[PDB]
This record gives structure tokens, C-alpha cells and sequence, in this order.
């Protein structure tokens, strides 16, 4: 059983008022089935599109969870993971 | 210089429930995938079908379509065998394909690994499982290694299919497989975990390929504090790299981040903070 890792990064440079994309990055977890949540001033957001899973070539999974946004000064982002290996879910924030 | 990568990700919950899911890729581009709830293997990039002819692709994914259920068959069998010496949750991977070398050359493999762990791997004409592997594995092994049709079709995968499909993956997917993507960057701060301290953040994002060279400076002078992150995928194949410099307070006047990728054509880009 191995903990995820979880890296929060947009794609493009962060401008208040202009669309972006916001990157889940989950990485090094076994087993495979996970949960990820992306969040928006903690509420959780509907139409997070998820790639297929997949493995390095250390055997551990990884998946990249990513949902379009439009930053604003004060609107807070996080994802968030439930696993096997935690018994409670682990938050990283948006560093912006 | 290009590793082609099947891999098979197969969960057994127990007697009822299992699925298999897989994906492909040629280097760092994926161009299949299989979900458990498709007949068929779908193409994720337009050139996925190399340059087979619909027969020898639809041959193919019979023999694939076949496995799969096969596949799933004999493990929960095999199983009952050395259980419950082992149970349930069961995981297993497999990973195959064929790596590129200069020339004419190309060398392939088929590895396995059970509970996130490598146990086996197909190797010239027969399974073997690989030292310090679970001793219990050792008969279903002999088992799977009875079964010389298996064997053969395996071989003719790994010795003559693989290379084959890749050289044309790899004439048909030209474009893509050399697209030059432009980084762009951007500066920000955040907390340092050491007190007087705030730690500087260089960011690269949307270059294609991997290949990337980010250092902070002061001038000339490379900053040898700069501590590059690992390549984060972006939803668009392109990539994200961060490259951090924790620095004290008042001496963050003078430094500039530079990056360097193939797609600029020499033309650096460099940020002052
Ligand atoms: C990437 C593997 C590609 C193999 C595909 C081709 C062979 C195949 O599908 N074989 C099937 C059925 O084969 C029959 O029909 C065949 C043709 O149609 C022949 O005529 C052949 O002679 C028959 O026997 C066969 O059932 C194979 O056993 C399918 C599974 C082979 C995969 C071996 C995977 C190794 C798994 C090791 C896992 C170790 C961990 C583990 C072991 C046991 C329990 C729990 C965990
Ligand atoms: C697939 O390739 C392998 C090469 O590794 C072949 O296995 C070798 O076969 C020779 C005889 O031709 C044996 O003397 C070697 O010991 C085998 N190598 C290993 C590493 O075990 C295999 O025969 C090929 N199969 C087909 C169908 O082409
Ligand atoms: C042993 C595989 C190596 C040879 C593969 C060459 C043909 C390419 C097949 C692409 C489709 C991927 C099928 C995945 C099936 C699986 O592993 O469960
Ligand atoms: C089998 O596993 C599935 C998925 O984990 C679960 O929903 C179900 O309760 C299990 N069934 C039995 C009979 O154990
Ligand atoms: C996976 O596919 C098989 C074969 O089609 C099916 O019987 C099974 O229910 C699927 N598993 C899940 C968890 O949906």
C-alpha cells in the first residue's frame, strides 16, 4: 500500500479575469482506485475531466485530474484525494 | 531512441468483481487505450493504427479481445490453486512492449508485477518469475509454460509483432512524435519552510519534448540553490517543469530565471524577479 502524492499547478501564467486550466497531478499511490476532487473556496467542482490511468516504470500509478478556471484574487483552489492508505483525505491548495 | 509501452492494470476485488484496464504509449504519447467497458481498442491519436491494414490491426485485437477474457479466467482460477495461501484484493500489472534502438536495432520485454511488486517476466521462450518472487507463483508458472500455443504467440509478439508495428507507429505518428511545443514561464513566491526566507518559483509550461534546461542566475552566475522539480504532464502533451530558489529576505534584488528548449532555436527566454 503507497500514499499519494498530489502536485496543484496551472497551465498557463495565473491572470485574475483570464480562462486558465488548473492541474490535479497524483502520483505514486497503490492500489489503483482513488478519488479526486478538485475544489473551488472548498466546494466541490462538477466537470473535472480525468486522463486514463496509468504506471511508471517503478510500478506506482498516476493519474492528472485538470478543470478549465478563471482565477480571481480571492477564489481559493485545492484537490483533494481519498486512498486506501489514508484514513483521512489529503488537501494540497493552489500555491498562487 | 523511442520505448513502446503496453500496460495492463487488472484488479480481482474477488469471485465477482474484476476489471482490466489498459494504455499505450510511444515514448511519452499515449495511443491507446482499452477500458474494461469497450469491446475494442480505441485509438487516441490518428495515426494508431501505424501502418497495419484493418485486417492485421483487427487480427490483432482479436488475439487482444481473446486474452482479456482468458487473462481474467485463469487468474481468478489460478488463484483457487495457491489460495488461501493468497486472497483477495488482487493486483496486477503488466507491462510490454519494445524499446527503439539506433539502426536497425530494438530490444523487447514483458515484465509483471503483483501486489505493485515485479514477479515475472516472459524471457526468450518461456514465463519465468524472478528471484525472491513468492515461492507459491513457481507452479502456476510451470502451468502457464505447458501451454506452448501461448508461448509461440507470445514469442511472434515480442520478437516480430512489436518492432513491426512501432517502425510504422513511428513513420505514421512523424509529426507529432517531432512537434516543437514553446515553453512559456513565469515567476512567482511562496512560504519557505526556513525562517527569513521566501522561496522563489520559476515556472516552465507547454514545451514539447521533455527535454528543458531552467536555472535561476544572478547575472552570469548560476544560482546552484536552484532545485528543479519533476516534469508535471499538462492535459494538452506538453509538460510543466518548476525550478525553486529559497533566498533571503532583501536578496532577491538581481536574480533572473533562464530556460533553454530546443523549440526556442537558441533564443533563451530569461524573467527578472
Ligand atoms: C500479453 C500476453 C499475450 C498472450 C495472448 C495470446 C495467448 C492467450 O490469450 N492465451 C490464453 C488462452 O490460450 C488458449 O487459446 C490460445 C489462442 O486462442 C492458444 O490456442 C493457447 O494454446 C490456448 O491455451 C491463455 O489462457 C493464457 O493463459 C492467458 C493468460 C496469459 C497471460 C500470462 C500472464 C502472466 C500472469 C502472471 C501473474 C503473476 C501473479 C499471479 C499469478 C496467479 C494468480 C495471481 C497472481
Ligand atoms: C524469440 O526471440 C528469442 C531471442 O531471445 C528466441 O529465444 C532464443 O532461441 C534460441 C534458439 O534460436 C535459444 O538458443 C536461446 O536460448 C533463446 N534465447 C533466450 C534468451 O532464451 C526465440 O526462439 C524467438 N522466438 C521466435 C518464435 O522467433
Ligand atoms: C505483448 C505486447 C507487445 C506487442 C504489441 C504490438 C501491437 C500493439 C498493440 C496495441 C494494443 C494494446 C493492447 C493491450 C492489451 C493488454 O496488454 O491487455
Ligand atoms: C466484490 O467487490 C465489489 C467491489 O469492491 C463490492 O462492491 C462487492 O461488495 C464485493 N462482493 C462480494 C460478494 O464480496
Ligand atoms: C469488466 O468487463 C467484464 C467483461 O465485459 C465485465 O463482465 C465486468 O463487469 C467489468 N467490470 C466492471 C467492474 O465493470
Amino acid at each position: 500500500q503507497k500514499t499519494p502524492q498530489i502536485q496543484v499547478y496551472s497551465r498557463h501564467p495565473p491572470e485574475n479575469g483570464k480562462p486558465n486550466i488548473l492541474n490535479c497531478y497524483v502520483t505514486q499511490f497503490h492500489p489503483p482506485h482513488i478519488e479526486i476532487q478538485m475544489l473551488k473556496n472548498g466546494k466541490k467542482i462538477p466537470k473535472v475531466e480525468m486522463s486514463d490511468m496509468s504506471f511508471s516504470k517503478d510500478w506506482s500509478f498516476y493519474i492528472l485530474a485538470h478543470t478549465e478556471f478563471t482565477p480571481t484574487e480571492t477564489d481559493t483552489y485545492a484537490c483533494r484525494v481519498k486512498h486506501a492508505s489514508m484514513a483521512e483525505p489529503k488537501t494540497v491548495y493552489w500555491d498562487r | 531512441n523511442y520505448t513502446f509501452r503496453c500496460l495492463q492494470m487488472s484488479s480481482f476485488a474477488n469471485r465477482s468483481w474484476s476489471r482490466t484496464d489498459s494504455v499505450v504509449w510511444l515514448g511519452d504519447l499515449q495511443t491507446h487505450r482499452w477500458s474494461n467497458d469497450s469491446a475494442t481498442i480505441s485509438f487516441t491519436k490518428p495515426w494508431s493504427q501505424g501502418k497495419l491494414s484493418n485486417q492485421q490491426w483487427e487480427k490483432l485485437q482479436h488475439m487482444f479481445q481473446v486474452y482479456r477474457v482468458s487473462f481474467t479466467r485463469d487468474i481468478q482460477e489460478l488463484v483457487k490453486m495457491m489460495s488461501p495461501k493468497e486472497d483477495y484484493p488482487i493486483e496486477i500489472q503488466l507491462s510490454a512492449g519494445c524499446e527503439m534502438y539506433p539502426g536497425n536495432a530494438s530490444e523487447s520485454f514483458l515484465h509483471v508485477a503483483f501486489q505493485g511488486k515485479y514477479v515475472v517476466r516472459f524471457w526468450g521462450t518461456s514465463w519465468q518469475t524472478v528471484p525472491g518472487a513468492p515461492s507459491w507463483l513457481d507452479l502456476p508458472i510451470k502451468v502457464l509454460n505447458a501451454d506452448q500455443g501461448t508461448s509461440a504467440t507470445v514469442q511472434m509478439l515480442l520478437n516480430d509483432t512489436c518492432p513491426l508495428f512501432v517502425r510504422g507507429l513511428l513513420e505514421a505518428g512523424k509529426s507529432d512524435l517531432e512537434k516543437q511545443e514553446k515553453p512559456v514561464a513565469w515567476l512567482s513566491s511562496v512560504p519557505s519552510s526556513a525562517h527569513g526566507h521566501r522561496q522563489l518559483v520559476c515556472h516552465v509550461s507547454g514545451f514539447y519534448p521533455k527535454p528543458v534546461w531552467v536555472m535561476w542566475m544572478r547575472g552570469d552566475q548560476e544560482q546552484q540553490g536552484t532545485h528543479r522539480g519533476d516534469f508535471l504532464p499538462n492535459a494538452d502533451e506538453t509538460w510543466y517543469l518548476q525550478a525553486t530558489l529559497d533566498v533571503e529576505a532583501g536578496e532577491e534584488a538581481g536574480l533572473a530565471c533562464r530556460v533553454k528548449h530546443s523549440s526556442l532555436g537558441g533564443q533563451d527566454i530569461i524573467l527578472y524577479w
